[PDB]
């Protein structure tokens, strides 16, 4: 699951990299900045995957009831 | 670069006018005479021929069942 | 008669006259609630009416405060 | 034998032969003409009282002038709507049901009657172009299925068992034509011939 | 692999180019090394990415099987299923090949901001290349409309004198119509609950609902392959867009509309496609005859080629709606052949003349075969190819498309044969004027075609004559793919 | 669009009398029977002219 | 190698099984391409006879000419959408 | 599978004035601020009250 947080972190690097252009500064300015923006989105990316996995469990159970209701309709 | 073209003032007006005929156009009785012919008269005329024969032409490998030449001669004299 | 919007003839030509029409308009809503509540012998309608009177008062105070500062904003030379 | 052309029309509630009791075309337009005349006439007099109360004020006359209707408009508008309601209802009875071309025909003529009254000082071509334009809007408004399809919406068909909730199958062929929103895997060939016609690759070469 | 390698590498390339150019902005003025020679290093990296994109697809072309019916190279990336079949493979190949040529065409004829131009060109090519390899209507539409954002900016930033009018035309014409294609895509998602190609190919709809969806989709197609009377955007945009934007807007963007028929109309709306084919022929035959006659009265050099583009695309639509393999294969070969001849002419007209004299009016140019002989050889050679001379790849496309048109409808489909005569009227008049009489008194003697502009011409002519002499290269890929598009029941 | 937008620009102006009058007109949509909507649609289109 | 056609009919399968439906479409395509290949062979036989017979081409090439003009309308690619989506029995 | 799941979720059951969700879990009027027993018109008994219609949690 680390690769999923790897992608989220790399999105965090892009935002800090895209922030430099808006501020018009060299892309090597304050290298600790890229770490903070990376870790911020891994925290978001960690929670985001928790939210989506939670959605899968809820949606599987709801669909169990929806399939039964359709069968009553399809009688 | 060096402006290798001897630009002409009259050609520029001619080019300016020919690319801006939309501005001076009017929907007078002359335009409707042409507009009706090209957007309605021709499309409907061809549209009738297209739909009239659409499926009435089995020309793939069509065969002959009728003689071409004539057999007996009937002279005037 | 009021379908031709007669009430527009009855509202004056000052910002303060609009404020009064809003109060007279809301006053009709509260009187309608008191009417229903008493006939039904229902105190819940009277709770509603009490809230409407209190809320209609707060609306007046804010509107007048905006109008008051609107007035002094023009008369704001104060260079004497 | 007529031609086979596409039929791009949204479904409508078909009225059985013998249904569709027509509606009074005179009375229906009378209500709209008389009613609209009193409102527009009544609002004019009401706006005249507002003119008397305030005239020197620039903002008050700024807004009152927008709503003012010229003497032609106060007459042209009620006539057009009265003409619109009469022609719209009348064409509904002729067609045994409201159609797009009926609403196009009613709206364009009613606009022409109205426009020729409150827009006299304009070329007649300028009015016909506007009347034909306003005809299209009512043609498209009726063709689109009024404001809502209502019972012909896919939601209504799905809630009535006429939607694709039931899946599809090749071993179950329906002799009758399927509903508007319904899909099938396979079709009776007689339905293809009755739509495409014989010819260019259907049945024969 | 494919799409995943095709997106990730291009995104990496786009990021790399942005990082290099924008580093020095800062608070101080910058005179760096990357600006030297007109951003030459940054233009090179853009040109390499165009060449590498071709290498990605060839890695997957080797695995392609010509005897397998069905989509190959199927993969899922971004919750979207992709894949390639016979028809899609060749159009992808054409799209990526015009990548390097579009960039090379604008090598030293922009006033600046070459890095922005190079990124946009590679971005438009990828978006159009990906449009042939998706497997649902929604994803088709997403890629079909995403190209407006760079193309609208590119034409506005880099355009000619009327670039504002051209930008306002491509953005609104191709959006106010493709939104009608969105409606029919949505209705597919409401009744069927899926927009996947395979899933919707097997469903039959009511003949009333087929007519609605067809009208919506063909509205969005009749603008991209400009059919009269909604063609007014293309001549304007061509005459004002940058030269590289014209190569893509004519080479590829028009062919996305013929591919729109192959995916969105023939398989799933087969019954209603038969009904509209008589009407489609009427519109296309009138497009063929009117566009040819309108070209006879034009004055801008780059407009004249623009209308010649409309006449050929009308023939392509005529062939593809023919219900036989002859018409379908001919229409697709013509799209590939037109995909090289059409860009070549814009190089000759808006890329070689316009980069020397900066005027597109026809009146200034005559007798060009005197002091510019190499230019007049290619103008003559490409004039014939543009008009279906038998040795070129256009004749194979046009002859088959005309042959397929007559097969489908012998009476009115025969009028497609007017394409052979009319195409020679406006074109040969343009060439005969340019390379005839004495050299013009308004121009001044200058260089003939440069070595770069020869490279562009030779590699747009070479593919054209291979397909003409031996078109079975295209056909061996198409045959099993194009045979799944035919609707007919014979008893 | 030049004709339509030139009418719509004339309508946005800060004026209590204008906004109050528009609101009270819209109460008519609650009074009229819904079958009269298209006539109000035509009447609106007329006052554009 | 030489792949064998999956001889399968639209009339024996369930279209819900999109794997089998694919074979029914692929099998109907492959048989048609055989008929064109059969047709191109028959036409080759006609060409030898006419070249070899010369004046007698009307006689020595009589049934080949008759058969070729009979197979021509139906020995062409027609696709599977016609037969998949239509039911001749009904 | 995706076409199946969307078909289940997108479907909307028909609601009329006969079946719809009302979120009232109990009958009011067990205790009043004063004079709880009025004209004795409160025929509802809370000692032998029938079970109410509990809501359905589709995630449980
Ligand atoms: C460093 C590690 C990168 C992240 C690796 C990872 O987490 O895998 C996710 C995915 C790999 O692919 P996979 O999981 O097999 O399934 C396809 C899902 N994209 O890989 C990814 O999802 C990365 C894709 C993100 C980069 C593409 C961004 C798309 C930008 C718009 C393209 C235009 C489309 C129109
Ligand atoms: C003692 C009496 C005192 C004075 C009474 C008269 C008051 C003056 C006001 C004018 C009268 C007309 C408006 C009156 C109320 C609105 C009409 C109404 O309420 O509907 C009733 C009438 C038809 O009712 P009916 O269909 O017969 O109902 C039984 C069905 N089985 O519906 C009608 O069609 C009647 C005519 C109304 C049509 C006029 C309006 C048509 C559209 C014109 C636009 C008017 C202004 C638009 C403003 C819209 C603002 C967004
Ligand atoms: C009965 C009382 C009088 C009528 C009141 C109607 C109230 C409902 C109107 C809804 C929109 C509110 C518009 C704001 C109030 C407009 C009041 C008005 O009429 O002012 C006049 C104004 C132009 O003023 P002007 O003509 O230049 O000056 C007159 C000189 N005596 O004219 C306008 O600007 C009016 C046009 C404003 C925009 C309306 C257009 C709405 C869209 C309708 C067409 C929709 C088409 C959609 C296509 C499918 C459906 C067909
Ligand atoms: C259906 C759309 C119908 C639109 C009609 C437009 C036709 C037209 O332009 O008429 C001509 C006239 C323009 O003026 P002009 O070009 O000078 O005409 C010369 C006549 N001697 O036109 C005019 O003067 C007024 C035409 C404007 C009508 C636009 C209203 C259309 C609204 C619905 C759109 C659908
Ligand atoms: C520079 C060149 C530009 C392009 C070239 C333009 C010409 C191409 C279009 C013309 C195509 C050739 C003419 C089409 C007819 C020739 C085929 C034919 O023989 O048609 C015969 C067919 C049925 O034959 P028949 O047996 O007589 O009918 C009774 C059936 N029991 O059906 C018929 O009876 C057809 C009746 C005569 C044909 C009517 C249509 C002819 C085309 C008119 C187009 C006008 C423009
Ligand atoms: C100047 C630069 C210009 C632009 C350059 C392009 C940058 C590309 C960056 C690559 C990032 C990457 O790879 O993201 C990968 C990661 C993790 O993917 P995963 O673990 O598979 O999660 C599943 C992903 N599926 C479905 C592909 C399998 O997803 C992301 O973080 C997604 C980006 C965030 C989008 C916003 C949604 C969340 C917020 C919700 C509020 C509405
Ligand atoms: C550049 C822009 C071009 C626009 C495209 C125009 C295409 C027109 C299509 C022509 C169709 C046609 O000709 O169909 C003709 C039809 C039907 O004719 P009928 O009288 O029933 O035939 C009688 C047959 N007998 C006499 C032999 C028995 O006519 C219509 O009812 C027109 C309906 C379609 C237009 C709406
Ligand atoms: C495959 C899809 C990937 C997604 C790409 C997203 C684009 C964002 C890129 C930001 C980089 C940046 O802002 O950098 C700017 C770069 C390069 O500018 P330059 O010439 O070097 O600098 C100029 C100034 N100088 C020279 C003085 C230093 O130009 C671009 O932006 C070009 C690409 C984006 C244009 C169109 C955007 C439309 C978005 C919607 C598309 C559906
Ligand atoms: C192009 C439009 C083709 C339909 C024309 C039509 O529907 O034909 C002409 C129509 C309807 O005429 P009708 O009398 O109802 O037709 C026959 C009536 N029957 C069945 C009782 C015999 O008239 C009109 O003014 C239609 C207004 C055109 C609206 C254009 C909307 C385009 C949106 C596209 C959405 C995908």
């Amino acid at each position: 699951m680390i690769a999923s947080l790897a992608g989220w972190g790399l999105f965090g690097v892009t935002v800090r990299a895209y922030q430099q252009g808006i501020r018009k500064v060299p892309f090597s300015y304050y290298p600790l900045g890229y770490v903070y923006s990376a870790l911020g989105w891994v925290a978001f990316g960690y929670g985001f995957n928790l939210w989506t996995e939670r959605n899968d469990k809820l949606l599987e159970k709801r669909v169990e009831k929806l399939k039964e209701s359709r069968n009553l309709r399809l009688s | 670069g060096p402006h290798l073209l001897r630009e002409d003032a009259s050609f520029q007006r001619y080019g300016q006018l020919r690319d801006n005929l939309a501005t001076y156009w009017k929907f007078n009785r002359k335009a409707a005479r042409n507009v009706f012919i090209f957007l309605v008269a021709v499309p409907a005329g061809l549209g009738y021929l297209a739909y009239n024969y659409e499926g009435k032409t089995p020309f793939v490998g069509k065969r002959r069942t009728e003689p071409i030449f004539e057999q007996d001669y009937v002279p005037r004299k | 008669m009021d379908l031709i919007l007669l009430m527009l003839v009855a509202v004056g030509l000052n910002i303060i006259d609009i404020y009064i029409m809003i109060e007279i308009l809301i006053m009709g809503c509260t009187v309608n609630t008191i009417y229903s509540a008493s006939l039904d012998n229902d105190m819940i309608g009277l709770i509603y009416s009490l809230i409407q009177i209190i809320i209609a008062g707060v609306e007046s105070a804010i509107g007048l405060s905006i109008l008051v500062n609107y007035n002094r904003i023009r008369n704001s030379e104060e260079i004497e | 034998e007529q031609f086979h052309l596409p039929q791009p029309f949204w479904p409508t509630t078909k009225t059985k032969e013998g249904e569709y009791v027509p509606k009074d075309s005179i009375r229906e337009a009378s209500k709209v003409f008389i009613g609209s005349g009193v409102l527009l006439g009544g609002m004019h007099f009401r706006r005249l009282m507002q003119y008397k109360k305030g005239s020197a004020r620039p903002g008050l006359a700024k807004y009152l002038n927008l709503f003012s209707l010229s003497k032609s408009q106060l007459i042209g508008f009620p006539v057009a709507l009265g003409a619109f309601s009469f022609l719209s209802h009348s064409f509904a009875n002729l067609q045994e049901g409201q159609t797009a071309t009926g609403e196009f025909a009613a709206s364009s003529i009613a606009s022409l009657i109205g426009l020729s009254i409150f827009r006299t000082k304009k070329p007649l071509s300028s009015n016909v172009a506007i009347a034909v334009g306003m005809g299209s809007l009512f043609g498209f408004l009726t063709w689109a299925g009024n404001f809502n399809l209502g019972d012909n919406s896919y939601r209504a068909a799905l809630e009535a068992g006429n939607g694709n909730e039931g899946g599809f199958d090749n071993k179950v062929i329906k002799t009758e034509r399927q509903g508007f929103w319904e899909g099938v895997y396979r079709r009776p060939l007689s339905q293809t011939v009755e739509d495409l016609g014989e010819g260019r690759g259907i049945i024969t070469q | 692999m494919l799409v995943q390698n095709l997106i990730i590498f291009n995104i990496i390339g786009i990021v790399l180019l942005v990082l290099l150019n924008n580093n020095n902005n800062g608070i101080l003025n910058k005179k760096s090394l990357l600006t030297i020679k007109n951003e030459l290093k940054l233009k090179q990296i853009g040109l390499i990415i165009s060449i590498i994109n071709i290498l990605i697809i060839i890695e997957n072309w080797i695995g392609f099987n010509s005897n397998y019916y069905g989509f190959q190279n199927i993969e899922r990336f971004l919750n979207i299923y992709w894949g390639i079949d016979g028809i899609s493979l060749l159009l992808v190949l054409l799209t990526l090949i015009l990548g390097p040529i579009a960039i090379l065409s604008n090598w030293k004829n922009l006033k600046g901001y070459y890095t922005y131009y190079v990124i946009s060109i590679n971005m438009l090519v990828i978006l159009m290349a990906l449009n042939f390899i998706c497997l649902d209507l929604v994803s088709f539409y997403i890629l079909f409309e995403s190209t407006l954002a760079p193309l609208f900016l590119l034409i506005g930033i880099y355009g000619a004198n009327n670039k504002n009018k051209a930008a306002y035309y491509v953005l609104i014409y191709t959006l106010a119509s493709s939104l009608f294609m969105l409606l029919s895509i949505v209705i597919y998602y409401i009744i069927i609950n899926s927009t996947d190609y395979i899933y919707i190919n097997n469903i039959i709809l009511s003949i009333n609902l087929q007519s609605l969806l067809f009208i919506g989709i063909i509205i969005g197609i009749a603008v991209k392959t400009p059919l009269m009377p909604v063609h007014t955007w293309l001549p304007t945009v061509h005459s004002e867009s940058p030269l590289g934007g014209s190569i893509l807007l004519a080479g590829v963007i028009l062919k996305l509309a013929i591919y729109g028929v192959i995916r969105l109309l023939l398989p799933n709306l087969s019954e209603i496609s038969m009904m509209f084919t008589p009407i489609i022929y009427i519109i296309s035959i009138l497009t063929l005859i009117y566009s040819s006659l309108i070209t006879l009265k034009q004055t801008d050099l780059k407009v004249i080629i623009a209308y010649s583009s409309i006449s050929h695309l009308a023939v392509c639509m005529i062939g593809i709606f023919a219900n036989n393999l002859i018409g379908i294969n001919g229409s697709l070969i013509l799209c590939l052949a037109h995909g090289f001849v059409s860009p070549a002419l814009f190089i000759l007209v808006g890329g070689i003349l316009y980069d020397r004299y900066h005027n597109r009016l026809i009146n200034y140019y005559q007798g060009l075969s005197t002091f510019m002989p190499i230019f007049s050889i290619y103008l003559v050679v490409f004039s014939f190819c543009n008009t279906g001379t038998p040795l070129s790849g256009n004749f194979v496309g046009e002859f088959l498309s005309i042959t397929g048109a007559v097969i489908r409808h012998p009476i009115i489909g025969s009028l497609t044969a007017a394409s052979v005569l009319l195409s020679a009227c406006y074109q040969m008049k343009l060439t005969n004027r340019l390379t005839g009489s004495v050299f013009s008194q308004y121009l001044h003697i200058t260089n003939d075609v440069t070595n770069r502009e020869i490279f562009l011409l030779n590699w747009l002519l070479i593919p054209t004559i291979i397909i003409g002499i031996y078109p079975s290269f295209v056909t061996n890929i198409l045959n099993l793919a194009s045979s799944t598009l035919i609707y007919s029941v014979l008893i | 669009s030049t004709f339509i937008s030139s009418k719509l620009n004339k309508l946005v102006f800060l004026n209590i009398g204008f906004i109050l009058e528009i609101i009270v007109l819209s109460w008519l949509l609650i009074v009229f029977k819904v079958s009269l909507l298209k006539y109000i649609l035509l009447l609106i289109i007329f006052i554009i002219l | 190698d030489h792949v064998r056609s999956p001889n399968v009919s639209f009339d024996d399968i369930d279209y819900n099984n999109s794997q089998d439906l694919h074979n029914a479409q692929e099998s109907l395509l492959r048989e048609q391409w055989i008929r064109v290949s059969a047709l191109k062979v028959c036409r080759k036989a006609l060409e030898s006879c006419y070249k070899t017979s010369g004046p007698n081409h009307y006689e020595d090439c009589r049934e080949i000419a008759e058969k070729y003009l009979n197979m021509l309308p139906d020995h062409r690619i027609q696709g599977f959408l016609g037969y998949q989506k239509n039911d001749p029995s009904k | 599978s995706t076409a199946d799941l969307y078909g289940l979720i997108s479907f909307t059951p028909k609601r009329d004035i006969h079946h719809y969700v009302i979120r009232v879990d109990e009958v009011p009027g067990k205790h009043f601020p004063t004079n709880t027993t009025g004209n004795f018109g409160n025929t509802v008994d809370f000692e032998n009250l029938e079970p109410r219609r509990k809501p359905i949690n589709p995630y449980l």
